[PDB]
RNA sequence: CCCGCAGAAGAAGCACCGGCUAACUCCGUGCCAGCAGCCGCGGUAAUACGGAGGGUGCAAGCGUUAAUCGGAAUUACUGGGC
RNA sequence: AAAUUGAAGAGUUUGAUCAUGGCUCAGAUUGAACGCUGGCGGCAGGCCUAACACAUGCAAGUCGAACGGUAACAGGAAGAAGCUUGCUUCUUUGCUGACGAGUGGCGGACGGGUGAGUAAUGUCUGGGAAACUGCCUGAUGGAGGGGGAUAACUACUGGAAACGGUAGCUAAUACCGCAUAACGUCGCAAGACCAAAGAGGGGGACCUUCGGGCCUCUUGCCAUCGGAUGUGCCCAGAUGGGAUUAGCUAGUAGGUGGGGUAACGGCUCACCUAGGCGACGAUCCCUAGCUGGUCUGAGAGGAUGACCAGCCACACUGGAACUGAGACACGGUCCAGACUCCUACGGGAGGCAGCAGUGGGGAAUAUUGCACAAUGGGCGCAAGCCUGAUGCAGCCAUGCCGCGUG
């Protein structure tokens, strides 16, 4: 299952933008971010250590749209691999098809990218893959079908992705509406707002 | 007994239909029983002269169970009551053996028999099993049984 | 007697046969002396279809073993290939 | 029994049984006679009994009624005894 | 070439038979303290040449007798 | 396994919110009815009982119980004392 | 290159403190059960309790190329008879294809099920000598000649039945002699002894009674030494609790001689010795199928043996033996016991812990399904037949896993 409910409430709880909206309007014009949801959202209670670790984990999980068990499997796989586990799991989450195809600029929201994917609108290496949680390999080539190449939402997506910051390990051609995922990033290319240590100490109890 | 029989089309829905029917029936029967019990517990505070006889009944067919229970319950009198604990169709099994052994009752087999499992508990327990094959003799003996309790 | 027979492995609608030297009196998946190779009637063209150790086959046949039909046809096909 | 083959097998097993009984009976009769001669002490009679017995064990072992080793043991022990006598 | 074990005589009372203790010295599984265990065996000897207090050499053989499956090879040192 | 048809159209519940332990306010009773893993709530100011609004965690599942190990260095060889 | 990178605490005794010490909670996991709720798909799993008792259907056959044979169906033949003169009843013929019953060969000792029993009669590991083994394979040879029975069948004849009894009654790779006998057996040697079976396919010439002889090919049978495989036997170590279970043992421990087994052995008997085991735990009582592994744990460890695979034991309970290469035998035989059923009361029949399924017990666990298309197994030269093994399907949120409800 997925989270089908209101979206800005997640940001309000977490206290920071999660990019769960298109961006046509600034987030502040839509909601009062500083106040937490609920009637008692004005108050700011104490948050214990376990609380802050849980909040960090929840932030990551909500930002990448993953349910609990899948996240547990990701953590286990990262622990099994070599190197710093935070780096590996960050690579793992970014290896999903939804995050990549959104990051290539073919959609407005990760939800929109996932809805495109589940409807057999994309190929990798010329093979149609509808499974959202598919993991991509380096030098793989991603493209959209000609059948759904006419979608106006994709067209506007190709434009609104422009004002965002563009990645370094990816190459995208709006001319052929396709992309190449040259190599997997490390921790460095991602936001410093993500504290992996709290997640590590949380799960490793 | 007497329920209407119909052929149905599909498989999965029949189980749910039957279970839904069972739930409401259970609800209603428990409702009547506990309504009576709650209403009349404190009314039962007074006492009087009453002769109660408890029986547990095993009969061969459904209609036979109905008939025997009906006869015994209609035979009840204001001061002489034949309160059947519970009856069912089939053989006399350990549930009936330990049920009759628990309460002050008797196992009566009408055109049915006992089984080894109930048999062991009965011989260890000294519970009384009464065997009859004719309705008339059964009524006669039970009538004697209740009429002997008086005074 | 000892014979070379096919033992089924894998999953439903996904057969994978081991090539086994075993007593005929044991079950299909029962005890056996030596595993020799494998066959896969489903594998795609980009993957090896079959593999057998021919030397051991020769050794056991010389010892006195016997061959089933499918195994015999398999040896015929592999000898044709190489 | 229940199966046809079971009945037929029992029927023929009975026959095999009485035939084996007869042949084994002859076998023991002969060994008893040679043992009695051995206890008697007459070397000529002992040798004669040994020679009339000798073909019989070999024939019966040939047909499989008694394994070869049992006949060999019997003959070897009996000749050992006859040499004990003389 | 023949596997052979060396042991101490403890019983020459039996006719054409002797009893020998084989002492083995091994560690404990979990505690690690080295213990000294013993095995008693019945050995066949044909001239009753052994004596109590000797130390001898024995080897495996067919079941020459019940509870008698080892045979004397050579008397290593004598008692007294 | 593939292609076509129509329509957002045929499809979300469970437990918890006094501390341990992530998440609070009012109404109804008044050591009663009740809760409870432990400390312990309830005698008219109940974030602990019942209802409601809000929130937290899981999800085609959610809880309770049964059972083994861990926490237990609480049988201590690694690793306890008189 | 690679095949490990592993370790958290909190509440609770007192006016307050430190310590000691018990209790409770946070995590994983299950053959799970119950409550509320419930869309799809993929893989797996599903009587843990009464080794309680079972209705019914199926679960072990095959070979006419071993044999006497026609019980059925078909083809041919005389032409029976008919007869529309070239179409159809009965008139038959083992004549042909085949094949009910029967003898004979191989197989039911494998595959499947269960864990009642066993503290070793088991298992795990590493060694060992005194053993056998059908079907498979290597070598050397052999394969001459006879004899008397029986089923089937025929005619009778008991019993309620199960099942019988008598007489005639025919053959074979069924049975039994004789010849021949070494590299086999026994024996120091000398010596003495031991076996058998044919069938089918095709055919020139020749014999020829066309009975087939005769030629050739294939496959069967006998003996002996080998290989591969299975099984039997022995040794050391390891394999629960109870010392409020301290002594146990007289074929018992040895030895000589007979006997027995495929094999060694108190395996069995006669006699002689007086021994043997036990605090390094005997004997006795309770409990228990074992292992490769599974769960947990940082590790050492603890608990456990559902599924898969190897080993053991059991088939209503107790006892015994035959047949057989191999059993002291789930769907074989005999005896005793209980229980269920049939009866003319004179006597008889039965064994799901095999696949479905029923009753009962329990908190709790399913379809009286399709097919031999594939793997594997038995029989055959082969075609082929059999297979509730196995392949696939049906029911169940029991679990892992992926997807949607925009
Ligand atoms: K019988
Ligand atoms: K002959
Ligand atoms: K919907
Ligand atoms: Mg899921
Ligand atoms: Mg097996
Ligand atoms: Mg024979
Ligand atoms: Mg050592
Ligand atoms: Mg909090
Ligand atoms: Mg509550
Ligand atoms: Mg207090
Ligand atoms: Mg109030
Ligand atoms: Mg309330
Ligand atoms: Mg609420
Ligand atoms: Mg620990
Ligand atoms: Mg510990
Ligand atoms: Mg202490
Ligand atoms: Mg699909
Ligand atoms: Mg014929
Ligand atoms: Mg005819
Ligand atoms: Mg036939
Ligand atoms: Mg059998
Ligand atoms: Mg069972
Ligand atoms: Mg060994
Ligand atoms: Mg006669
Ligand atoms: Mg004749
Ligand atoms: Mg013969
Ligand atoms: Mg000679
Ligand atoms: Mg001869
Ligand atoms: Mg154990
Ligand atoms: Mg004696
Ligand atoms: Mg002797
Ligand atoms: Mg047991
Ligand atoms: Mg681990
Ligand atoms: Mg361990
Ligand atoms: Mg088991
Ligand atoms: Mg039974
Ligand atoms: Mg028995
Ligand atoms: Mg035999
Ligand atoms: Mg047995
Ligand atoms: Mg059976
Ligand atoms: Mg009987
Ligand atoms: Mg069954
Ligand atoms: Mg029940
Ligand atoms: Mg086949
Ligand atoms: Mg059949
Ligand atoms: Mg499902």
């Amino acid at each position: 299952a997925r989270y089908l409910g209101p979206k800005l409430k997640l940001s309000r709880r977490e206290g920071t933008d999660l990019f769960l909206k298109s961006g046509v309007r600034a987030i502040d014009t839509k909601c009062k971010i500083e106040q937490a949801p609920g009637q008692h959202g004005a108050r700011k209670p104490r948050l214990s250590d376990y609380g802050v670790q849980l909040r960090e984990k929840q932030k990551v999980r909500r930002i990448y749209g993953v349910l609990e068990r899948q996240f547990r499997n990701y953590y286990k796989e990262a622990a099994r691999l070599k190197g710093n586990t935070g780096e590996n799991l960050l690579a793992l989450l970014e290896g999903r098809l939804d995050n990549v195809v959104y990051r290539m600029g073919f959609g407005a929201t990760r939800a929109e990218a996932r809805q495109l994917v589940s409807h057999k609108a994309i190929m990798v290496n010329g093979r149609v893959v509808n499974i959202a949680s598919y993991q991509v390999s380096p030098n793989d080539v991603v493209s959209i079908r000609e059948k759904a190449k006419k979608q106006s939402r994709v067209k506007a997506a190709l434009e609104l992705a422009e004002q965002r910051e563009k990645p370094t390990w990816l190459e995208v051609d709006a001319g052929k509406m396709e992309g190449t995922f040259k190599r997997k990033p490390e921790r460095s290319d991602l936001s410093a707002d993500i504290n992996e240590h709290l997640i590590v100490e949380l799960y490793s109890k | 007994a007497g329920d209407e029989v119909t052929v149905v089309r599909d498989e999965k829905k029949a189980r749910e239909v039957a279970l839904y029917r069972q739930g409401k029936f259970r609800e209603v029967k428990l409702a009547r029983q506990q309504k009576s019990k709650l209403e009349n517990m404190f009314a039962n505070m007074t006492e009087g002269e009453v002769h109660e006889v408890n029986i547990v009944l095993k009969a061969d067919v459904q209609g036979s169970v109905e008939a025997i229970s009906d006869s015994l319950l209609k035979l009840s009198t204001d001061e002489v009551k034949v309160k059947i604990i519970g009856s069912g169709v089939g053989g006399i099994t350990e549930t009936d053996a330990t049920l009759a052994a628990a309460s002050n009752a008797i196992l009566v087999g009408f055109n049915v028999r006992a089984d080894a499992s109930a048999r062991k508990v009965i011989e260890a327990e000294s519970l009384d099993l009464r065997y009859y094959s004719v309705i008339y003799n059964l009524i006669d003996e039970v009538k004697a049984a209740m009429s002997g309790m008086l005074s | 007697m000892v014979t070379i027979r096919l033992a089924r492995h894998g999953a439903k609608k996904r057969p994978f046969y081991q090539v086994v030297v075993a007593d005929s009196r044991n079950a299909r998946n029962g005890r056996f002396i030596e595993r020799v190779g494998f066959f896969n009637p489903i594998a795609s063209e980009k993957e090896e279809g079959t593999r057998l150790d021919l030397d051991r086959i020769a050794h056991w046949v010389g010892q006195g073993a016997t061959i089933s039909d499918r195994v015999a046809a398999l040896i015929k096909e592999v000898n044709k290939a190489a | 029994a229940n199966i046809k083959s079971a009945k037929k097998r029992a029927i023929q097993s009975e026959k095999a049984r009485k035939h084996n009984a007869s042949r084994r009976s002859m076998m023991r009769t002969f060994i008893k006679k040679v043992y009695a001669a051995i206890e008697a002490g007459d070397k000529a009679a002992a040798q004669k009994a040994f020679n009339e017995m000798q073909p019989i064990v070999d024939r019966q072992a040939a047909k499989g009624l008694i394994h070869k080793n049992k006949a060999a043991r019997h003959k070897a022990n009996l000749t050992a005894q006859i040499n004990k006598l003389a | 070439k023949i596997r052979t074990l060396q042991g101490r005589v403890v019983s020459d009372k039996m006719e054409k038979s002797i009893v020998v203790a084989i002492e083995r010295f091994v560690k404990h599984p979990i505690y690690g303290k080295f213990i000294k265990r013993t095995t008693k065996l019945h050995v066949h000897d044909e001239n009753n040449e052994c004596g109590i207090g000797d130390v001898v050499e024995i080897r495996e053989c067919r079941p020459l007798s019940k509870t008698k499956s080892w045979t004397l090879v050579r008397v290593v040192e004598k008692a007294v």
